[PDB]
């Protein structure tokens, strides 16, 4: 039930988490390769929580409403200079979803961290339980958590052309206000980067 | 092993039939359907 | 068999809840190294045309049980019916280099020519899909060219894939997708 | 004199599906490491029972929703990797290209209602030979089982495999039409202020699903 | 019968590059003797290596001279096997026959000024995304190291290998106008008494220099 | 890494001067007796021709890595497509000797006739230049002659070569030498 | 050793393959690279 998860000097807690989604993997892999020729170091200042809003969910919405966003986004604290200072940097991902609805209102939501991708049509909607993912039911639970690794074609990224991962929701059944639910949610994101490497660096101006 | 069904080995060397693989330093979805729960969740009767 | 059905971890309860005692059941014809190494046939092009084992059509066996894989790696085959002199240039030769005899080069002999040439690329595995659709130039085998080009075929060996993606079946418009089926 | 062979007959052709391997041109080649890249799977079927996915009912939604009038039947399909309330999900998705199968097919069925919100529901097996039930109280000589929404949201039973021949079709011939495999029905028995709740469902392989005898047939 | 063997198809064709050898006609040939012949060099890396050759600076010569006004960047050019300033050189001649390569390339920096004339030099690595830059103080976070010119004259630098992927290529399509790789510059701090000297400059092949692919493409 | 630049004593600092760490280089595929066995084509004359390893073209890439070695050995190999009755004297014979059946004499069958013939000449070590451009008649391998030779391909085994020679790449006009590669 | 490629020993004799060597009584080049100064000349700090 009660679960506390911290990242750096950061904390968090949620008293209806029903695990954690680990996804593709539990450990990374090996993190010095031969392209980089040792001139990489680990950064730890950055690996703490960030914030931001997603969209309202709402009685209206039918089902197959996605609204997804890829990540890295832009950051205003530590981790948005990375890309900005550093070529080629690598690093995973922590993410926690939150929906503050009530005990009473019916409904569902599926949210999957799903890898490189731009658009999908509504007929690969019915198989979205493939990637590492988490059914967000008002029900019983608030909160999702999925936990991925970083992933690439190529050992090292470049943030700046190619994103990777992409945090996808989506409503599997409708918002139902039936009593004394609340009358909309509105859904919150809690990603915080974890495990990054950097190498490579760049003359400012 | 794929459509691969003599019992002769092939004739040229093995860095000549394909590229030899280099090492630095199904594997996770078998891993999955091994941890699949199964078992009773309630007391039987 | 209740349990906590939001948290995405797999629950396969089977048939001995009932009475039932599960046979054996054994999958050879499923793997992935197995199903893929079969000569799927792309539309072949006029005198050069490129490597790419993504001009194989989304609806045939090979093609589609390809896009369900984000990243793989395969050696390759093809079997070719040239009319020249056909050569292959290796992964990032410019494209003036497939004029030279230097390059691996079959000469003619009806009907085919079957080739088994490797694997080469900077990246460590390939994408079918890449969140840049175009994929980059890098993700190819190389460029073969002949007089005319008339038959061309793709046979990935040693194929090894990670992270799946959807697969579809066709929708059908009745409640059932009936069919033929063959009979004496 | 040097060693005489005879050439055969009606031999060698390039068969498609031939275990020969062509021979190289290039050679000496070392490719990029690989160690422990995340996420690999070796068979195809393994995805299919870690990971399931949706249905497809009526209209477009993957959920049903509870009767609250006389009617007492959810929905009720064939029993047939090719029906239409399985047309596109992954288990449907890879058994077209297999002509042939025979295992258990595991359903997923999660209730997302309220918290104040009750309902009991029931799914029955009907094999061929007699036409599918139509009333809870004329199934429950099947192979049925109920259960009760509560604190743990989704239960899952797995459906038999049942049949004369010991491998049974991945397809439905316009010839018979008489769906050779059977019904799958699924009732709701009561509620209690359930109305206009959902009741989403889901399909996965099961324990001993296999699947054999390829044939890429005019899918792409 | 004799022993009945199946003639393949699509096999035996003369391939350029096949690993099979011929067959002989004549035999029985004794050459003269090659007992220690001077000079046999077996890799042709081992020779990129222990042998350094000149750049190809603006003009014909290979050198570049001192900036006595307000400028501070001698020459800066793109870091690739095709670039200008590499275009005559032994490591950029035997890369054109080679599609990619993985390594280091060091620099060799040799003053020849008077006795009575004193410089500082200074030579960074910027890798792509950035604009290179353009003055030394906006050029000190990048790879850089400053040397003094003195008793000993000559100064080696390696630029490091730093790349996504994990082979380059050793050539530039028109398509890629960024310059994948990056860019190398090389700064003047300062100078005393040091008008219209010289500071000539070499390349040689790296410690861990890798080259693969081998494609005979249209140089001769 | 300052050390006296006037001494030609190679000196290769690495990448572990700054915190670097240099990964493992593996050259298999630039050996001098790897790269050089590849069949470089050679414009073929009429009825008679000499079998110089110097009439290659100097742009080729058999020909271009030749001319870089001052003294070299190799054993050869041949494959033509002769329209008649191909033979082949020894190196010195007398050129009307290639009418004689007696000396290796190969008979046609379609395409190609592939022959791995020694290497016979007085001098222990060959030499691509000559300080005496013609170079002297001792310097070849024999003499073929058909009605009609068509092609001709040149394959050197058991390369070994000594006293390395300038290589030169093709000098742009532009700042970067760009050209087309390869792309799906 | 070349494009030389099969595991099976060809079906002529050496003698009669390609010229046979005689002796009397890389090589330089691979000794001139491993004598490769590549220390610090200097006192490092």
């Amino acid at each position: 039930r009660i679960l506390t998860t911290r990242n750096g000097h950061t904390t968090s807690t949620t008293q209806s988490s029903v695990g954690i989604t680990h996804g593709y993997a539990t450990a990374e892999d090996f993190v010095n390769g031969p392209n980089t020729s040792g001139l990489e170091t680990r950064v730890i200042q950055a690996e703490r929580f960030f914030k931001t809003h997603l969209f309202d969910w709402v009685t209206s919405d039918p089902f197959g409403r996605y609204y997804l966003l890829e990540l890295p986004t832009d950051h205003k604290g530590v981790y948005g200079s990375l890309t900005d200072s550093y070529a080629y940097m690598r690093n995973g991902w922590d993410v926690e979803v939150t929906a503050v609805g009530n005990q009473f209102n019916g409904g569902c939501l599926l949210v999957a961290m799903v890898p490189e991708l731009c658009s999908i049509e509504q007929r690969e909607l019915f198989q979205l339980t493939l990637f590492p993912h988490q059914f967000i039911n008002p029900r019983t639970n608030m909160t999702a958590h999925i936990k991925v690794p970083f992933v690439g074609v190529n050992r090292y990224d470049q943030y700046k052309v190619h994103k990777p991962w992409t945090l996808v929701v989506m409503v599997v059944a409708p918002l139902t206000v039936n009593t004394e639910g609340a009358p909309q949610i509105k859904v919150y994101a809690n990603i915080a980067p974890t495990n990054v490497h950097v190498a490579g660096e760049f003359p400012s101006k | 092993s794929g459509n691969t069904g003599s019992i002769i080995n092939n004739y040229y060397m093995q860095q000549y039939q394909n590229s030899m693989d280099t090492q630095l330093g199904n594997d996770w979805f078998s891993k999955l359907a091994s941890s699949a729960f199964s078992g009773l969740f309630g007391a039987l009767l | 068999t209740t349990s906590t059905g939001e948290s995405a971890d797999p629950v396969t309860t089977t048939v001995e809840n009932y009475g039932g005692e599960t046979q054996v059941q054994r999958r050879h014809h499923t793997d992935v190294s197995f199903i893929l190494d079969r000569f799927v046939k792309v539309t072949p092009k006029d005198s050069i045309n490129v490597l790419d084992l993504m001009q194989t059509p989304s609806h045939t066996l090979v093609g589609a049980l390809l896009r369900t894989a984000t990243y793989y790696f395969a050696d390759l085959e093809v079997a070719v019916k040239h009319k020249g002199d056909l050569t292959w240039v290796p992964n990032g030769a410019p494209v003036a280099a497939l004029d030279n005899t230097t390059n691996p080069t079959a000469y003619h002999k009806a009907p085919l020519t079957r080739l088994a040439l490797p694997y080469t690329a900077p990246h460590r595995v390939l994408a079918t899909v890449y969140n840049g659709r175009p994929l980059p130039t890098s993700f190819n085998y190389g460029a073969i060219k002949a007089t005319r080009v008339i038959e061309l075929l793709y046979r990935m060996k040693r194929a090894e894939t990670y992270c799946p993606r959807p697969l579809l079946a066709v929708h059908p418009s009745a409640a059932r997708h009936k069919q033929k089926i063959v009979a004496p | 004199g040097i060693f005489p062979v005879a050439c055969s007959d009606g031999y060698g052709g390039l068969v498609t599906t031939d275990p020969k391997t062509a021979d190289p041109v290039y050679g000496k080649v070392f490719n990029p490491p690989r160690n422990m890249l995340p996420g690999r799977f070796t068979n195809l079927l393994d995805v299919a029972e870690a990971c399931p996915t949706f249905l497809h009912f009526d209209g477009d939604v993957p959920y049903v929703t509870t009767k609250t009038d006389s009617d007492r039947v959810l929905a009720q399909f064939d029993l047939s990797l090719a029906a239409k309330h399985m047309s596109n999900t992954f288990l449907a998705g890879l058994a077209q290209y297999y002509t042939q199968y025979s295992g258990t097919v595991n359903l997923h069925f999660m209730f997302t209602g309220p918290t104040d919100a009750k309902a009991r529901y029931m799914i029955a097996y009907a094999p061929p030979g007699m036409e599918p039930p139509k009333t809870p109280e004329a199934a429950a000589h099947c192979i049925h089982a109920e259960w009760d929404t509560g604190l743990n949201s989704k239960f899952t039973f797995s459906i038999p495999y049942l049949s004369a021949a010991d491998y049974a079709y991945t397809a439905s011939d316009a010839a018979e039409t008489t769906n050779v495999q059977g019904w799958v029905c699924l009732f709701q028995i009561t509620h209690g202020k359930a109305e206009g709740d959902a009741l989403v469902v889901l399909a996965s392989a099961g324990k001993d699903f296999e699947l054999r005898l390829p044939v890429d047939a005019r899918q792409q």
